[PDB]
This record gives structure tokens, C-alpha cells and sequence, in this order.
């Protein structure tokens, strides 16, 4: 009931602490959300946030992030951000420097570099192994369907029958 | 995925998410995280919500927007979050997903879909009433 | 942008969009069209809706999902569509947008936000009674 | 019965016609939607649908499209589709051949090629001209804000203040 209030999915305590710390220093709600989420990008929370995790079929890690201002209802977001670690940082720059809402892929990378972000590989030896073990395993699991060869048994390239 | 909601002392609300998606996703796949109303939603006049789980399914039901919509109608945060899970549940009984809710006055809640491998959902809360981030849990429905 | 809603004779609904976006958009910009609940939304249990206009803005209010949500509760297509326009109008009074609504039985409607440069919205209809693509038209509110 | 029913934005009658025709031939609601929208891609309706229109800041035309099944509530969508003309055709393939909802950018172009779509330049003399007159008007209008140099007077590239 009393404010400020910080709530986040999963027991990622460091993100909670980071967000609270921002508010305690005088930061706004946007500063808090960004800080809390950026903390998990750095700490690669549960391997499901930030670089070095969830490699795609080609072995590349691409990030998705968004930040929303509840006062103006302004939004900044990026999907399929490539080679930039601070996804929520780029999302906030979309909110502050454009009148758009969503920027994607390699085009969003270019935008991020213009905003001062460092273009770097998002892979790690750990995410590289995960991908090679996946390949050796005949690409299981995957999200293909109604294609040949049988996606429940083989790797691609796939094609509709 | 991490979804976060914050209510400033001044009543101003913000929300956001960050994720690397799902393992072995097809090259170029975008989940619910960067989608307004799906991954997160914030409205100073209603409240805020954030979702996590299987983004492919979640983004089709706009969980964060609907949760905020219920609270806009007066629903208790927990009930708003539970109702969202149920609606999706009827379409996909075995989907992985959890949602956090919070209204304009600082009340929060959460809900999740019950699975054999997922019966409880833990989330962090940091109040002024608390002097440390405390881990909360909800039994999935 | 083209937003289309189609109700099969069986009662099975589908919705869709296609667009090249807005002129001189920043490289990599994606609007509301490919977003479920924003550009279009369909549900056999309620109805379907599609939106067109300034996607940067529409995207944040999920107009098609809310229109269908209203129709889910029995609202008339034109009314569900106007209510959606009204909520956005409260935030961005100068927003460019138009929405088309259709419920499960075949009733349709539309609404648009009135601007000095945008006063009426035309849309095409085709059903059993009309054996010709009929161009409807509505005055913006 | 009042059903079937076909309703679409704007006075695009040929698109309404292609959708109805799809139904008359015993096609599904989904077949109709794809048919109607694709028709405007070919026709470049109002220059707001399909190739050769709305060039971005770099002069490139990128497409977004979506198709949704009301019965199952499955959705196939593409955003920032590059070098593929049949945007909604690709979006339908995301629905039919993957369990994902949205694919974007050049990555989506690769997906489209796997599904049999032709990779091709979406530019035309018309869209280039549109872009050049824009460069001439000092990139007015654009969607940047709070950057250097002043977006309201000058072209890019831009940098944060
Ligand atoms: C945010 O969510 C909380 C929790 O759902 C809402 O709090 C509840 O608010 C109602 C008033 O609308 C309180 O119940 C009424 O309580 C008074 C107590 O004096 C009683 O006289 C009434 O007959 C009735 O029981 C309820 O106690 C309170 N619950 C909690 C846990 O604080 C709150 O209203 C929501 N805020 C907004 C703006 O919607
Ligand atoms: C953040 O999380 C990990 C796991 O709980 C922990 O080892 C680490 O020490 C935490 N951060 C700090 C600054 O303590
Ligand atoms: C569809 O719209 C008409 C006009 O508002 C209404 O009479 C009818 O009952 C609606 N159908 C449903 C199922 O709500
Ligand atoms: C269909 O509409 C277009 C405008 O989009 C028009 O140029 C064309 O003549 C019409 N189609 C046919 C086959 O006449």
C-alpha cells in the first residue's frame, strides 16, 4: 500500500535492489525499471535475460526489451536487437529520441550505435556449446511444424511438403 | 524474461521487460516482451502489469493490457491477474505463464497457470513497509 | 495500410493487415499492423476488428483488441469502435486513426478521430444482401 | 444469412473483391483475408501497402503484415520484412509452419526464402524520387527528437545531446 513499490517476476533480488536504489537516489519510475532490468542483463538472470543465453537456430542471441511511461503512455521498445547488450537501454533511447514505439533487428543495432551503444558479439563459450549440443541432438527442441524433413526428428533446412 | 513494475512516490507508474527469448527460437523471432499490453503495461489512471512465460502464446491474449483493464474496472490486483490466466487457460490449458499486477494505490498480486512442473510462482516485492526486497509466492491456478 | 475482417459462412472469423508503414520512418521501425490486438484481432466467440492510422500511437492502446472486448460484452460494432476512439482521443486529441468493427453475427461499424484534415472515413463492405462491394462512409467523432 | 461478411479499411474495392472471390470458391476466412491484402500489395494501394512506397530514412521499403485465425487464435506475423514482396503471404507461413507469432527483419527474409518466396529489391524509381525530394527538404519531416543536430531543421546522422 505505501509507495514507492517495486514488483518483478522471478526471485531476481538484485534487480529489485537496483530499482529501489534508483528511486532512493531520486530517480523516476523509468530510471528504476531501466536499472532493475539492466541489472539482469548484466547478471544474465536465469540465462533468460541478456547476452550469452537462449541461442537461436543459428546460434545467435538476440534481445527483446521495452519500457513504458504510465503518465504519457509513451513506449520505447526493440525486438531482435543484435550485437548490443543493454537492450532496455536502447529501448529507452527509442522512447526519448524518436516518436516511434518499436525498432527491430540489425536496423535497431545501427540506431543503438548512433545513440552511443557498443556493437559487440552476444555469444559466450556457454551459449556456443548449448547450440552445438542442440545440433548433435538433431535439433531438439524446435518450433517448426508442417514441414519436411520431420522437425520432430531432424534439423533443417525445412520446407513445406 | 524479467518483467518489472514500479510506482514512484508521486503516483507515477512505469513498467518494462528485458529478455533473450526462448532457446532455439527460429532466427528473427520476437516474443511478447517488447509488445505493449503483452509483455508489460503501465497506466497512471489504472495500474500496471507485467507477464512472463511462453511469449508466443501470451502475446495473442495481451495479458498485461487486460490485467490493467480489470483494475481500471475496480478489480483487486490478484483477481485481475487470476482472471487473465483463466481466459488464456481455456484456450491453452498447458501454457507456461505468470502475471504480476499492481493498482494505482500500491496493492499488488500475481497469478500463474498450474502445470506438473510449475505449481508456484515466486516474485520480488520491495515496499516502504519492507526494508529489504522480499520474495513472494503464489500457487498457480 | 489495409486492415481486413472476414467472417466465413460457418461463423469462423479471420483478420489481417499489410502495410509499408509511414513515409520516412526510421530504419527498422515497425508499427501496429503486425501486432496482435493493435493492427487487427479476431475471436470466433466475440468478433473482429482492424485499425489503420498512426501506428506509433495506436500500438500503445491496442485498439482492435479493446473493440473486440467491448463486442464480447454485447456492445454494438459502431459503439465498440467509437468507445475505442474516445479513449485514445483522451490522451492524444490530434491522433490519426480509424477502426472497423464486426461482431459474430455480421453487424459492422467504424469510427475515426476527427481532425481538421480528417473528417470522414470510407470502408468497403460485402455480404449476402449487398451483391457488390459497397463503399460505406462515417463521419469522425 | 448476413454471412459471409468482408470489411476492409479504405475504398480499396479490388481487395474486397478478391476476398469475396476467395470465399465464393469455397475458400476459408483465412484464404479470403490473405487474398484481399495480397491484392493491395500488388496494386500498391494508396502507396501505403506493398513495395515501392513509404521509403524509410535510408530509402528502403520494408513491410509489416499479420493474419489471425479467430478459431484457434493462431497468429502469423512479420515486421520489417526486407526484400520480399508478398508480406501477408509470408505472415501466413509463420502461422502454418512455426509455433511462433512474429518474425522480423532480414532474418524474416531468410525464413521467407525457405518458404519459397523470391528475394527482390522493393524500390522503384518513384520511391527513390520520394526519398531524394526528402533529402532536399532537409529530411523534413522525420521522427527524431532531442538529438544533435536539430531534427527540425537538419538531416542526419544524429547523436545524443
Ligand atoms: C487497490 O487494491 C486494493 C486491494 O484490492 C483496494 O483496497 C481495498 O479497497 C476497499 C475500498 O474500495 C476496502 O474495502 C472497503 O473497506 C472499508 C474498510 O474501512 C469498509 O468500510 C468497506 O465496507 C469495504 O470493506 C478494502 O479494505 C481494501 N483492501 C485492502 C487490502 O487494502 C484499493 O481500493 C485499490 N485501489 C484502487 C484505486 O482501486
Ligand atoms: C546477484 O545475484 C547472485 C545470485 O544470487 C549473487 O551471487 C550476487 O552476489 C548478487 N549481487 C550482489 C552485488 O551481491
Ligand atoms: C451484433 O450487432 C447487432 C447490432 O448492435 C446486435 O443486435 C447483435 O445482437 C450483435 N450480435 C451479438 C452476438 O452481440
Ligand atoms: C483495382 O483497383 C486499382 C486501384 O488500386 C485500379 O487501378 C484497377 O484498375 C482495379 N483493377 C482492375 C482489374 O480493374
Amino acid at each position: 500500500s505505501p509507495l514507492p513499490l517495486v514488483v518483478n517476476t522471478w526471485p531476481f533480488k538484485n534487480a529489485t535492489e537496483a530499482a529501489w536504489r534508483a528511486l532512493a537516489s531520486g530517480g523516476s519510475a523509468l530510471d528504476a525499471v531501466e536499472s532493475g532490468c539492466a541489472m539482469c542483463e548484466r547478471e544474465q538472470c536465469d540465462g533468460s535475460v541478456g547476452f550469452g543465453g537462449s541461442p537461436d537456430e543459428l546460434g545467435e542471441t538476440t534481445l527483446d526489451a521495452m519500457i513504458m511511461d504510465g503518465t504519457t503512455m509513451d513506449v520505447g521498445a526493440v525486438g531482435d536487437l543484435r550485437r548490443i547488450k543493454n537492450a532496455i537501454g536502447v529501448a529507452r533511447k527509442v522512447l526519448e529520441h524518436t516518436t516511434h514505439t518499436l525498432l527491430v533487428g540489425e536496423s535497431a543495432t545501427t540506431f543503438a550505435q548512433s545513440m552511443g551503444f557498443i556493437n559487440e558479439d552476444l555469444s559466450t563459450s556457454a551459449s556456443q556449446a548449448l547450440h552445438s549440443d542442440w545440433l548433435a541432438r538433431n535439433c531438439q527442441p524446435n518450433y517448426w511444424r508442417n514441414v519436411i524433413p520431420d522437425p520432430s526428428k531432424y534439423c533443417g533446412p525445412y520446407k513445406p511438403p | 524474461t524479467i518483467g518489472m513494475v514500479v510506482i514512484h512516490k508521486t503516483g507515477h507508474i512505469a513498467a518494462g521487460t528485458s529478455t533473450n527469448g526462448i532457446k532455439f527460437k527460429i532466427h528473427g523471432r520476437v516474443g511478447d516482451s517488447p509488445i505493449p499490453g503483452a509483455g508489460a503495461y503501465a497506466d497512471d489512471t489504472a495500474g500496471a502489469a507485467a507477464a512472463t512465460g511462453n511469449g508466443d502464446i501470451l502475446m495473442r491474449f495481451l495479458p498485461s493490457y487486460q490485467a490493467v483493464e480489470y483494475m481500471r474496472r475496480g478489480e483487486d490486483p490478484t483477481i485481475a491477474c487470476q482472471k487473465v490466466i483463466s481466459r488464456i487457460q481455456k484456450h491453452f490449458p498447458e501454457f507456461f505463464g505468470a502475471v504480476i499486477c499492481a493498482n494505482v494505490t500500491g496493492s499488488y498480486g500475481a497469478a500463474c497457470n498450474k502445470l506438473s512442473t510449475f505449481t508456484q510462482f515466486s516474485f520480488m516485492v520491495y515496499n516502504s513497509e519492507k526494508n529489504q526486497p522480499t520474495e513472494e509466492k503464489v500457487d498457480c491456478i
